[PDB]
C-alpha cells in the first residue's frame, strides 16, 4: 500500500498527486496504517515534498495534516526531522488558509517540544521571523501556541532573542498583554517576555514598549502562574525602568503584594520596589504615600534571617529614607513602626555581606533624623558599626568577599558614624571605643570617599576640646594639611574644619 | 478543533 502511493506522490501529473494525498491522510488516522507510513523514509520524504511544492489548498491541508498525525509519536517526529519537514512546515506558516496554518504551528510545536535538533532547524528555516509576524493574528488559541514556540526557541539562545528583537517582538508581546484576557495566552506571552528580559538588548526595548505597566495589569489575576511570571519579568526589567512614568498603579500593587503569604511574591515585590526607588524621587514619594515604610518594616520583621527577602527590603528602605520630599517622615516612620531594633540586629551574624552593606546604608539615613539618634544608640548600633569597620579595615590592609569589597564596608560604617556623631552622647560612645587612631589612619586611604567620611567624623568629634587634642596627638595635622589640596571639595572643606578646631 | 485538542494534549 505504502510504495504504491509513494509512486503516485512523485507523479508528473499533479492531479494524480492530489488524489494520492487525500488517501495518505485517511491512512494517518488509523494506528496500523500510520506506523506503515512512519516506517518508510521514502514515503515521508514524498509527503514533505508534496506539501512544500503544492499549489492546491486541499493537498496542503492533507500533507500538513498527515505530518501532524506523525508528530504524536517519537518515530514520526524523527521522520519529519530527517525528511527535511521543518523548513517545509515553516513555509506553511505564510498560508492564507487557517487549517494549513494550524497544522503547521501545532506540528512545529510538537517538534520543538520533543524532537532533538528541531530548535536549530526552525531558526535556520527563518521560523522566528514568520512566528513574530503572526502575532498580529487575533485567535487567542493560535496566539498561545505561537508564543509558546517563541519561548522554546528563545530559551537559552541569545541569537534567537536578538532576532525576536529585530522583528518587533517586544512591542507585539506587550500588545498581547494589554489586549487579551485569555489566561493561557497571557501566561505563555509572559514566559516569552521573561526569557527576553534577561537580554541586555531586549530589556530597554520591552521597557520602551510599555512592558512594566502592561505586566502590572495582571498582578491581581487569580492565576498564580501568571502573577509570578509577571513578577519575575518585572524584577528583571526594573533596573532599566528609572525614567518610566504612569507607575503609580504598579507601585501601589507592589506594596500590597508585600503582605502576601507567598515568599516568592514577597521577594519579587521587594526587589522591584528596591530597583524602582533607586534614585527616583517621584517613585520614592509614591511608595511612601501608599504606606510603603510600614509595609517594608513588617516584611523585614516577618522574613527573619531569609536574606533573599531582607536584602531588597532593606535596600528599598534605604532609598525611601533619603533625597525626596517625604524623606524625614519616612526616617521617623521606620522608628514608629518598631523597625530600629531589627535593623541593628541585621548587622550581626548570620547576615552575609550584601545585607550588612545595605543595613549600614539604611542606618546612615536613619541617623539623619535626630529622634533616631538615641534609639539607635540604645539598641547597640555604635559598637557593632565600629567592630565592622575595624575588621574591614584590617582586611584591606592585609590584601571581593561575597561580591562585596571590604573598602565598601569601611566607607559605609565610617559614613554612618559621621552622621551619628551629630549627637553629643554618641560622640562620647564613639570616642570611648578608641576610634580616633583608626579615623586618622583612614585619611591616608587612596579612596576619596573614605577620606571624606573619615574627615567628616573627625570634624564632628573635634567640636569637643578633649577629642580635638586626641586627634592632634594622633598626628592628624600632617595628612589633613595635604588633604586641603584634594580635588574632592568635600575632603578639603572637612580637613580645614578639623585643622581649625585643633588650633582652638 | 485542532487547537482545542492540541491545547489539552500539551497543557
Ligand atoms: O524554562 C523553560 C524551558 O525549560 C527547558 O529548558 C525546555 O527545554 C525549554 O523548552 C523551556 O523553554
Ligand atoms: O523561574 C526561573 C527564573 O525566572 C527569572 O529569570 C527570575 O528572575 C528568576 O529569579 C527565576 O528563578
Ligand atoms: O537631611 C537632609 C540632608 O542632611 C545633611 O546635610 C546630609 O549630609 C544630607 O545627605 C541630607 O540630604
Ligand atoms: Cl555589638
Ligand atoms: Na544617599
Amino acid at each position: 500500500a505504502i510504495p504504491e502511493l509513494t509512486k503516485l506522490l512523485n507523479d508528473e501529473d499533479q492531479v494524480v498527486v492530489n488524489k494520492a494525498a487525500v488517501m495518505v491522510h485517511q491512512l494517518s488516522k488509523k494506528e496500523a496504517s500510520r506506523h506503515a507510513i512512519m516506517r518508510s523514509p521514502q514515503m515521508v520524504s514524498a509527503i514533505v515534498r508534496t506539501m512544500q511544492n503544492t499549489n492546491d489548498v486541499e493537498t496542503a491541508r492533507c500533507t500538513a495534516g498527515t505530518l501532524h498525525n506523525l508528530s504524536h509519536h517519537r518515530e514520526g517526529l524523527l521522520a519529519i526531522f530527517k525528511s527535511g519537514g521543518i523548513p517545509a512546515l515553516v513555509k506553511m506558516l505564510g498560508s492564507p488558509v487557517d487549517s494549513v496554518l494550524f497544522y503547521a504551528i501545532t506540528t512545529l510545536h510538537n517538534l520543538l517540544l520533543h524532537q532533538e535538533g528541531a530548535k536549530m532547524a526552525v531558526r535556520l528555516a527563518g521560523g522566528l521571523q514568520k512566528m513574530v509576524a503572526l502575532l498580529n493574528k487575533t485567535n487567542v488559541k493560535f496566539l498561545a501556541i505561537t508564543t509558546d514556540c517563541l519561548q522554546i526557541l528563545a530559551y537559552g539562545n541569545q541569537e534567537s532573542k536578538l532576532i525576536i528583537l529585530a522583528s518587533g517582538g517586544p512591542q507585539a508581546l506587550v500588545n498581547i498583554m494589554r489586549t487579551y484576557t485569555y489566561e493561557k495566552l497571557l501566561w505563555t506571552t509572559s514566559r516569552v517576555l521573561k526569557v527576553l528580559s534577561v537580554c541586555s538588548s531586549n530589556k530597554p526595548a520591552i521597557v520602551e514598549a510599555g512592558g512594566m505597566q502592561a505586566l502590572g495589569l495582571h498582578l491581581t489575576d487569580p492565576s498564580q502562574r501568571l502573577v509570578q511570571n509577571c513578577l519575575w519579568t518585572l524584577r528583571n526589567l526594573s533596573d532599566a525602568a528609572t525614567k518610566q512614568e504612569g507607575m503609580e498603579g504598579l507601585l501601589g500593587t507592589l506594596v500590597q503584594l508585600l503582605g502576601s503569604d507567598d515568599i516568592n511574591v514577597v521577594t519579587c515585590a521587594a526587589g522591584i520596589l528596591s530597583n524602582l526607588t533607586c534614585n527616583n524621587y517621584k517613585n520614592k514619594m509614591m511608595v511612601c504615600q501608599v504606606g510603603g515604610i510600614e509595609a517594608l518594616v513588617r516584611t523585614v520583621l516577618r522574613a527573619g534571617d531569609r536574606e533573599d527577602i531582607t536584602e531588597p527590603a532593606i535596600c528599598a528602605l534605604r532609598h525611601l529614607t533619603s533625597r525626596h520630599q517625604e524623606a524625614e517622615m519616612a526616617q521617623n516612620a521606620v522608628r514608629l513602626h518598631y523597625g530600629l531594633p531589627v535593623v541593628v540586629k541585621l548587622l550581626h551574624p548570620p547576615s552575609h555581606w550584601p545585607l550588612i552593606k545595605a543595613t549600614v546604608g539604611l542606618i546612615r539615613n536613619l541617623a539623619l533624623c535626630p529622634a533616631n539618634h538615641a534609639p539607635l544608640r540604645e539598641q547597640g548600633a555604635i559598637p557593632r558599626l565600629v567592630q565592622l569597620l575595624v575588621r574591614a579595615h584590617q582586611d584591606t590592609q592585609r590584601r571581593f568577599v561575597e561580591g562585596v569589597r571590604m573598602e565598601e564596608i569601611v566607607e559605609g560604617c565610617t559614613g554612618a558614624l559621621h552622621i551619628l556623631a551629630r549627637d553629643v552622647h554618641n560622640r562620647i560612645v564613639i570616642r570611648g571605643l578608641n576610634t580616633i587612631p583608626l579615623f586618622v589612619q583612614l585619611l591616608y586611604s587612596p579612596i576619596e570617599n573614605i577620606q571624606r567620611v573619615a574627615a567628616g567624623v573627625l570634624c564632628e568629634l573635634a567640636q569637643d576640646k578633649e577629642a580635638a587634642e586626641a586627634i592632634e596627638a594622633e598626628g592628624a595635622t600632617a595628612p589633613l594639611t595635604e588633604l586641603l589640596h584634594s580635588r574632592n571639595e568635600g575632603v578639603a572643606t572637612y580637613a580645614a574644619a578639623v585643622l581649625f578646631r585643633m588650633s582652638e | 478543533x485542532i487547537l482545542d485538542x492540541h491545547l489539552x494534549r500539551v497543557w
